[PDB]
This record gives C-alpha cells, sequence and structure tokens, in this order.
C-alpha cells in the first residue's frame, strides 16, 4: 500500500539542529513536488516547504527563508529535512504532504524547542 | 490551453487586456479569435493550510503571443549575482497559496 513514513523526531535544545526523514512506498520521489507544512496552536496549519520537479527551484517562506535544508536520497526516494538555529517558537507539529491522486496527509512528529 | 489562476486573473485573460501576469506567463493576440471558459474550483483547487502547488512567473526581463517560457533561470534586475540568491536578483516563480 502507499504510504508515507516520518522519523527523526524527538526534543532539542534551542539553537539545535534536527534531521527530519520522510519516506514514501508505491512512487518515486521526483514524480511529485513533495511539501511540508506545520501546524500550531493559533489560527490554523501552515505552509512552511516545497521543492518541485525538473531541478531544486527551493521556496521558503519569509520567516523560515534561510535556515532550513531539503536533501533528496532518489535512490532511496527519501527526503531529509533540516533544522538549524531552531528558536522556542518553531515548537508545532510537522507534516509530509504528497500526491497521487486524493490528499495524502502523514501523521507527523511534533517539535518542541526549550 | 488549461490553467489555473486566482480570481482577479479572469479580466486580464483577454485579447488587449494589459497586466502583470497577463504579460509575463500567458497573453491573448491582438486578432485573437476563440474564448475562455472560467469555472470555480473553491472544493478541488484549494486545501486547508494552504495550497502551494500552483506557480506563476513573476520577475521577467517581450514575450511574442502563444510563446511558452518553460525555463525559470533567475532574473538580473541590475552587480551581478551570478545565478545565485541574494540582492539585486529574486526568484521569478511565485506561488498563489
Amino acid at each position: 500500500q502507499v504510504q508515507l513514513v516520518e522519523s527523526g523526531g524527538g526534543l532539542v535544545q534551542a539553537g539545535g539542529s534536527l534531521r527530519l526523514s520522510c519516506a514514501a512506498s508505491g512512487f518515486p520521489v521526483e514524480s511529485e513536488n513533495m511539501h511540508w507544512y506545520r501546524q500550531a496552536p493559533g489560527k490554523e496549519r501552515e505552509w512552511v516547504a516545497a521543492i518541485y520537479s525538473t531541478g531544486g527551484w527551493t521556496l521558503y517562506a519569509d520567516s523560515v527563508k534561510g535556515r532550513f535544508t531539503i536533501s533528496r536520497d532518489n535512490a532511496k526516494n527519501t527526503v531529509y529535512l533540516q533544522m538549524n538555529s531552531l528558536k522556542p517558537e518553531d515548537t508545532a507539529v510537522y507534516y509530509c504532504a504528497v500526491q497521487v491522486g486524493y490528499w495524502y496527509e502523514g501523521q507527523g512528529t511534533q517539535v518542541t524547542v526549550s | 490551453d488549461s490553467f489555473v489562476i486566482r480570481g482577479d486573473e479572469v479580466r486580464q485573460i483577454a485579447p488587449g487586456q494589459t497586466g502583470k501576469i497577463a504579460d509575463y506567463n500567458y497573453k491573448l493576440p491582438d486578432d485573437f479569435t476563440g474564448c475562455v471558459i472560467a469555472w470555480n474550483s473553491n472544493n478541488l483547487d484549494s486545501k486547508v493550510g494552504g495550497n502551494y502547488n500552483y506557480l506563476y512567473r513573476l520577475f521577467r526581463k517581450n514575450l511574442k503571443p502563444f510563446e511558452r517560457d518553460i525555463s525559470t533561470e533567475i532574473y538580473q534586475a541590475g552587480t551581478p549575482c551570478n545565478g545565485v540568491e541574494g540582492f539585486n536578483c529574486y526568484f521569478p516563480l511565485q506561488s498563489y497559496g
């Protein structure tokens, strides 16, 4: 069955670094443009990261521009997502989402910065 | 020609109609014959938390009618950055969200 598995979540201190990993089964990594969303208490869920096909062409939100890293393991159809210079306000639940048809929502992981 | 745009962009999709997106993405010729069929897709193209799968050109250097520009090379508006993100140059693609 097609499913998305996310790992690497945990507790990190202020100014630390983290490496989340989202792996997909049943379809290749280059088939669709991966998306990364975050949800925090407040208004509603918000989008943080997205990389499209035909080259990298990385796009980041203004609040998170220049501080996150995204890499692709094409041989193992996985996406690695690196947090650097985290702040306590960055605490949230993270989702990795892809499209092969109807919208697919991952379980996500909770990240808190102290 | 099938595509997805925003609300006010419907007016810009017309022959002889000016506009930033119409002049940068898709323009109809002055002697255009034919037409546009636009329908709302709030239940299909809109997702909670923001849908960022639709892109449009923002910065570019003219464009002929019925011309396709798949290349998204960086645009220099003035010391050249030499294809590096920073000052005097910005990414030409923006997401509707």
